[PDB]
RNA sequence: GUCGCGGCGCGCCGAGGGCCCGACGCCUGGCGGAGAAUCAGGGUUCGACUCCGGAGAGCGGGCCUGCGAGACGGCCCGCACAUCCAAGGACGGCAGCAGGCGCGGAACUUGCCCAAUGCGCGGCGCGCGAGGCAGCGACGGGGAGCGCGCGAGCGAGGCGGGCCCACAGCCCCCGCCGCGGAGCCGAGGGCAAGCUGGUGCCAGCAGCCGCGGUAAUUCCAGCUCGGCGAGCGUCGCGCGGCGCUGCUGCAGUUGAAACGCCCGUAGUUGGCCCCCCGCCGCCACGAGGAAACGGGAGCGCUCCAGGCAGGCCCGUUGGAC
RNA sequence: CAUCCGGUCGAUCCUGCCGGAGCGCGACGCUCUCCCCAAGGACGAAGCCAUGCAUGCCCGCUCACCGGACGCGGCGGAC
């Protein structure tokens, strides 16, 4: 019977672009979210290149 | 000597008594409404009898 | 009177007390160490063993049976036992060098029934319980 | 460690000392049927609950009356009771709180206080009406028997306006 | 010498210090407290684990950097283990999160993410196995249900749409079809609950008393019946039962128990009397000092276990004590 | 939230213990429809450890490649 929320009125659409999280900008149709990538890759490249000296941008 | 020398009837089908507090309903039907001389007891011989 | 009582003798009742209270059969039993020490479960719940032996007791004097049982050693202390396996012709599931666990009887320790020197009881033999054996909830033809 | 640790929790029923003994089996049923009851925990909830009212007035009587802490908590305890329906209006002393009975506390279930208005033919019609969702309180579907209601909801309980 | 007082260390001098109001020694399957279990009142037992404090990072020692470490996801040595070697050499420390072996009666996924609470660095941010989310999960706690009625109605479940979510589930809401399933113990007494067939002190039951040597009211089966109930039963431990450890509150002629008698130090206990001053105990009040837990005021998470929320026209809305 | 019951005798009253009846903590066993909360290798092995992850950030210093690399330096790593 009874349904209660939020919501947020913003001035300009620049100030909605700043002050507010991502994943609601995705929510909307504000924004397109690229496709994310595993942590775990992230962490196994990092220490991969930590192992590595002086330029290791080759891994 | 042989253990398990004492160790052949069917079971009789009748239809299942209704669970839940539907089983509180009859036993307070059992013996405070519907009838149980000699004053009463729980199954005895002659409350048994006369069913059969 | 008989004891004191006086408003500075807290230290003597308490003493006291702490003398006393070792008289107690089940007290010292609790608190003492030698039963532990004694115990061959070692204040367990029950215990993991082997049987290596199945022999048949007879009754004491005012009955007349024979009950039977197995010899067990157990596994974390390697000293010896007799359970006994209490259901009707429950012996001929229990085979030699098998692997069982044993718990306890009613009684902490003492004997119970016409049983004499008897203070444990097979559950567990081969990874199923005796009681669903026997009812044919489930079947050793692992074994 | 978790914030789920810090949750607490606590038991609601008391079990009986003595369990086989005839009269208290006898009345026991004999409550049950009344007011079909499913199991023997509602009526242990409800020892439980009659016992907590009646230990703290104890220990308020035993207090003096010009006591501070018993004004309070007497005034709190007797306005509780009151609209809770449990304890009539017209009674306004602690000792009157002693007097107090498990019947009264089921007087005021929902099965109850829908029963007593002509709502429904019988408690079981009730508990089945009520599992159903066809009945509301303060515009509310409520579907819980066990529900208690307060003397202010007596005249807003209702049929649900969406039932069918 | 130390940041610093100090037998902390060294030299010299003197002789002292502790003990039945229990020293010293030995033992502990000994981390402590806030607290937990039990329940008339007085108490007994426990306290690995959420907060605080301490200690350790295979055992025993040493040290650099730095405000700060005698640090181990920092270095050096000895010992016990372990690894790679193209045999000359090199290398390691899960009582961090997952996972594996052994042990045991006993204990889960080698998952996703910093969006929330915080920390580090830093201006429009990064990182964090802290932490959060999900998975297994009958430790355990709370709420509903397997029908009501002479016909209607509603569940679980499936197919779709929303809401939620870092992404997804879950709860909740909206539409079309619609799986209605109870076991575990017992029936001689304690202790609520009895009819045929077998066996024959054998087989077996039985916490205790006891049953079974031709009706077995107690074994094994069928019928029936009772208790609790999505839970039931068995084993071990603690509290209670127990006024069978007795302060409240036991007993001591004969049941278990007054030293063979006297003197006597520590210890315990000591008649009556002063009208007011000082000191000790005592009672009351107060300050000061963490919460959580417990108690407790107010608030319809649909109720409840819970949480501190929440309403519009709010004590300065509240979280008092 | 101040409770007892069965057992020594040919019968009876006592002392006195044995056993039963309740709560909680764990393990074993049978079974299990729906929702909510929720502990989880502590129990004389502080025993042994393959595999992966658990501490980074950045103001200063750019003739580096086309300013992003890298490095010096600073803070932190003693929470
Ligand atoms: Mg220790
Ligand atoms: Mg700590
Ligand atoms: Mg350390
Ligand atoms: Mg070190
Ligand atoms: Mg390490
Ligand atoms: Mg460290
Ligand atoms: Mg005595
Ligand atoms: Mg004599
Ligand atoms: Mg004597």
């Amino acid at each position: 019977g009874h349904t209660v929320g939020f919501c947020n009125a913003y001035q300009n659409m620049d100030a909605l672009m700043k002050y507010e999280p991502g994943f609601r900008k995705i929510r909307c149709g504000l924004i397109e979210a690229p496709k994310p990538v595993s942590r775990k890759q992230l962490k196994n490249l990092k220490n991969r290149r930590l192992k590595k000296r002086g330029t290791e941008k080759a891994t | 000597t042989s253990a398990g020398k004492v160790r052949k009837k069917e079971k009789k089908e009748k239809p299942r008594p209704p669970r839940g507090r539907a089983y509180k309903r009859l036993l307070y039907n059992k013996n405070f409404v519907d009838d149980t001389h000699n004053g009463r007891r729980l199954g005895p011989n002659n409350l048994l009898i006369r069913q059969k | 009177m008989s004891k004191t009582s006086g408003l500075y003798t807290a230290r003597k009742l308490r003493t006291v007390r702490r003398v006393n209270r070792w008289a107690d059969k089940k007290y010292r039993k609790a608190h003492l160490g030698t039963w532990l020490k004694a115990n061959p479960l070692e204040g367990a719940c029950m215990a993991r063993g082997i049987v290596t032996q199945k022999i048949g007791i007879s009754a004491k004097q005012p009955n007349s049976a024979v009950r039977k049982a197995v010899r067990v050693q157990l596994t974390k202390n390697s000293k010896k036992i007799t359970a006994f396996v209490p259901r009707d012709g429950s012996i001929t599931y229990i085979d030699n060098n098998d692997e069982v666990l044993v718990a306890g009887f009613g009684r902490a320790g003492r004997a119970v029934g016409d049983i004499p020197g008897c203070r444990f009881k097979v559950i567990k033999v081969a990874g199923i319980g005796l009681l669903a054996l026997f009812l044919r909830k489930r079947e050793k033809r692992a074994r | 460690p978790r914030i789920s640790r810090h949750r607490n929790s606590s038991k609601t029923y008391s079990t009986p000392k003595k369990p086989f003994t005839k009269p208290r089996l006898d009345a026991e049923l004999k409550l049950c049927g009344e007011y079909g009851l499913k199991c023997k925990r509602e009526i242990y909830r409800a020892r439980y609950m009659l016992a907590k009212i009646r230990r703290t007035a104890r220990n308020l009587l035993t207090l003096d009356e010009n006591d501070i802490k018993r004004r309070f908590e007497g005034a709190a305890l007797l306005r509780r009771l009151h609209m809770l329906g449990i304890l009539d209006e017209e009674k306004d002393q602690l000792d009157y709180v002693l007097g107090l009975r498990i019947e009264d506390i089921f007087k005021r279930r929902l099965q109850s206080v829908i029963v007593e208005s002509k709502l429904a033919k019988s408690v079981h019609h009730a508990r089945n009406m009520i599992k159903a969702r066809h009945i509301s309180v303060g515009g509310q579907i409520v579907n819980i028997p066990s529900y208690m209601v307060r003397i202010s909801n007596t005249s807003r309980v209702a049929i649900a306006d969406t039932s069918s």
